């Protein structure tokens, strides 16, 4: 992968000189210590250094370069000054909500590219004007920048995410397009979950004596983490059981999986029918739910929004996970708790041999 | 009515998850869309247009298992009509849109779920012609699948071929972007087993060699994870006493093979170490 | 080799009495008249002799015991009445679906053995009960008999497959070992490739006054079939070469053949692309088709075998076949006796050296694409 050749480790937030607004949206958003790459990354960036980072899809490796970037914003200067690449609309949408999130506490204005049912809307935003920070993916952009809707004049970060995506997506070609548009002055900032040739020589082919951090990769793994199955014939028989678990476990965090958000709505309003007070899951709702989970305080998602499952004790299927794949996504990284019908027998033996894991009965 | 993708997105999205064409077809009927129906295949086409493969295909299937039931023949008509407008718009976000959307019409067309000369009777801009001749070339003669909600055996049956192919092609790249294809990253164990396997069970030395170079190249493309890597060697530190019925030999080979991989260093001195004999 | 001591020859499968069933079953198959070894073999073992039979791997002759061992079943009686030894899991497995192709119209049951995902499955199914047939390697079978899966007591048919093989993967032991639990009663037909004397021994301490069949033939020899190379420098340029080629020879009927199913797909749609309509293979249905409107052509190399090749007046190698052994499974097929015509090799500057080897493996000769 790519030599480490800076790794000094930053421990409170506290130690960064960020600015008090940033810190204290920051901290508004969940976050507590900063992260593996936040201690590693974090300086670097907001010490002007081209940073070439290899690590994990974001989640806070997102609230990395969305940290310095808006540590290095010119509140004041109304023009777009930094500039961040996705891989999807979807993707960079979530980077500006990010954005948003920690910059709420400072005037940082920052805004996703679309898509595009009033693109005409906008564009006209766009300039004039002005977002301090535009996301979007390498198309979009460059086509904006080739309309003039965008001024490359006042970016001064250059933020390439999940590059190894971006390039098998095709666009190699704009983003270079981008690249010789933007002054050579700019700081640029490239994380990749790999670093495959591709990305590599982009890498070199832009980049000042660029510090590499490392980031050690955090696989998930069904192996500290028990697995049950408690048989229910019928499914009818479903709600029933979980209320009596609820009580012989009385657990105080859990996330239970549902398959359909229709059935999430069911189970949550005929369990408060029965006194056991529980949580169901748009961004500043959601975002509640999951900076009240983050920051900490029985929940029941579908299964696609599926916040760090990781620092909760207990997983329980009420549904099982039509693709086997997803079943790890959910669960494992313990314990965690099926719940199958006679129907769903074959179902789980399946699971259990996609990974080949063993899943024993529900004891005492 | 950017009320309306606030609305559908967030099922289609969380349809490409749970993977029923049902569900999502009740849903739909009780928002009872108007006109405005003919925006669901666009929607949905143009979402997947940003997902993997697996999303591309069970779109296509939910274009089918949709139509007759809350959309009429007419709806599918348009829907592609529009994708046709937006292919410039579409293809800021997706490079290969316009050949992609054309693949979709292909199947389309195929699924019958589309009008039987439509090209023909679309008679300014590379980027619709581009795509309706994919769609014309395709029909003149999948997408591919799938991964995930896929059948366990099924996979298998493909991992299969993906190593039978190999050692006639010998070509480790094609191995590996049809693993990669797949969409099963957690079940490559099956690939490492299959594979050790093959060896075990041939004669002469090509097996083992063009084996060892593939499990070598996989495991440094980090394709084969390293946890991966040893769920498979214990499947068959596991099954090789029954193996060993179908070939006898086959100890005094698969060790001689684990030899191999310590030597070339894809497995810890300690799964080397943990081998069976007798 | 083995001296023969037998040949009748029998032309129709019509005049064999096999079960009518039996016989719709090896219609269906696709077999039209008997083969070599089928001419000769059939009756002999139907008829209960002891059988020993040196002939070439099976096609054909996999169909020849399978053929008997079915005329002979007692579709009545639920036990398990012939025992078939392979020498791997993979070709046990294709024995057993040869016998319940032709074993179509018959309640016949067969089983194969493994292997192992779900043998707790595959043994609570062999008692009980109970397969007709069973195929499976000397080891898994003897192990079954041991553990008691498998009763030797109805067992009247035990036929040896490629004994040559099978001793050579260090089976002889085990080999042994199912004999003395079989009845002395048991017919046993050993068909080997070759008759080493392993394989000889094994013949004579287990056969009555066999009967022995040898319609085993040799080369087999490209002396039919002209062979050239077109240099193309770059893979680059081999899909503009093959169209130049495609309307310099206009050809009707050729197989070009690829090395993977990826680079079929490839080259088929981009060649709809020029005009030039073209086939490309897959299941048996659709697949079916083009081998049954077959009976141009792009195919991987595994499935070649799904179609024959030999009235085929045009072979290219779009890709050269890595095993070498395998190219001649491609291109090649000896002169009439037939037959066959030309065949055209795509070589890379790469594949320079790649190809002069293919021409020293068959002491054989590959000039250049002339005019």
């Amino acid at each position: 992968v790519i030599e480490s050749n800076w790794n000094e480790i930053v421990d409170s937030f506290d130690d960064m000189n960020l600015s008090e607004s940033l810190l204290r949206g920051i901290y508004a958003y969940g976050f507590e210590k900063p992260s593996a790459i936040q201690q590693r990354a974090i300086l670097p960036c907001i010490k002007g250094y081209d940073v070439i980072a290899q690590a994990q899809s974001g989640t806070g490796k997102t609230a990395t370069f969305a940290i310095s970037i808006l540590q290095q914003i010119e509140l004041d200067l109304k023009a777009t000054q930094a500039l961040v690449l996705a891989p999807t609309r979807e993707l960079a949408q979530q980077i500006q909500k990010v954005v948003m999130a920690l910059g709420d506490y400072m005037g940082a204005s920052c805004h996703a590219c679309i898509g595009g049912t009033n693109v005409r809307a906008e564009v006209q935003k766009l300039q004039m004007e002005a977002p301090h920070i535009i996301v979007g993916t390498p198309g979009r952009v460059f086509d904006m920048l080739n309309r003039r809707y965008l001024s490359p004049k006042y970016i001064k970060m250059f933020v390439l995410d999940e590059a190894d995506e971006m390039l098998s997506r095709g666009f190699k070609d704009q983003i270079y397009d981008i690249f010789q548009k933007l002054n050579s002055n700019t700081q640029v900032v490239l994380l990749s979950a790999t670093m495959p040739s591709d990305v590599l020589e982009v890498t070199k082919k832009f980049m000042r004596d660029p510090i590499r951090i490392l980031v050690k990769k955090e696989e998930l793994t069904l192996e500290g983490i028990r697995q049950f199955y408690i048989n229910v014939e019928r499914e009818e028989w479903k709600l029933d059981t979980l209320c009596d678990l609820y009580e012989t476990l009385t657990i105080t965090q859990a996330v239970i999986f549902i398959n359909t958000r229709r059935k999430v709505d069911w189970l949550t309003e005929k369990m408060h029918a029965r006194d056991f007070t529980v949580s169901a899951m748009m961004d500043q709702k959601e975002r509640d739910v999951i900076m009240r989970e983050f920051r900490s305080g029985v929940l029941i998602t579908t299964d696609l929004l599926a916040i760090d499952v990781q620092q909760v004790s207990l997983v329980i299927n009420y549904d099982l996970p039509t693709n086997r794949e997803n079943y790890i996504h959910r669960i494992g990284r313990g314990v965690a708790i099926n719940m199958v019908t006679e129907e769903d027998k074959r179902t789980l033996r399946d699971i259990e041999t996609f990974y080949n894991t063993s899943i024993e009965e529900m004891p005492l | 009515e950017t009320a309306f993708e606030k609305t559908l997105t967030p099922i289609i999205q969380e349809y490409f998850e749970h993977g029923d064409t049902n569900e999502v077809a009740e849903m739909l009927r009780d928002l009872n869309l108007g006109e405005m129906k003919s925006g669901v295949p666009v929607l949905a086409v143009s979402l997947a247009l940003e997902g993997k493969a697996s999303h591309r295909e069970m779109t296509s299937k939910l274009l089918s298992d949709l139509c007759g039931t809350v959309m009429s023949t007419n709806d599918v008509e348009k829907s592609f009509d529009k994708l046709l407008k937006d292919l410039p718009e579409l293809a800021l976000d997706t490079p290969r849109a316009p050949q992609l959307v054309g693949q979709f019409i292909a199947r389309a067309v195929g699924d019958g779920i589309l009008c039987n000369t439509y090209i023909d009777s679309y008679k300014d801009c590379v980027q619709a012609r581009a795509a309706l001749d994919k769609a014309t070339v395709l029909l003149s003669m999948v997408w591919g699948s799938g991964g995930g909600q896929q059948p366990v055996n099924h996979l298998v049956k493909e991992i299969d071929m993906l190593l039978k192919e190999y050692l006639l092609s010998g070509d480790i790249s094609e191995a590996e972007h049809c693993l990669k294809e797949l969409e099963v990253p957690h079940f490559h164990h099956e690939l490492v087993y299959e594979a050790i396997v093959m060896v075990l069970e041939s004669t002469g030395e090509s097996a083992f060699k063009m084996i060892l170079d593939l499990l070598k190249s996989l495991w440094k493309s980090s394709t084969i994870t390293i946890d991966q890597m040893k769920r498979g060697y214990e499947r068959i530190y596991n099954e090789i006493p029954d193996i060993n019925l179908d070939v006898p030999h086959s100890y005094s080979v698969l060790e001689r093979f684990v030899e191999e991989c310590f030597q070339a260093g894809i497995i810890s001195k300690q799964l080397r170490d943990l081998c069976p004999s007798r």
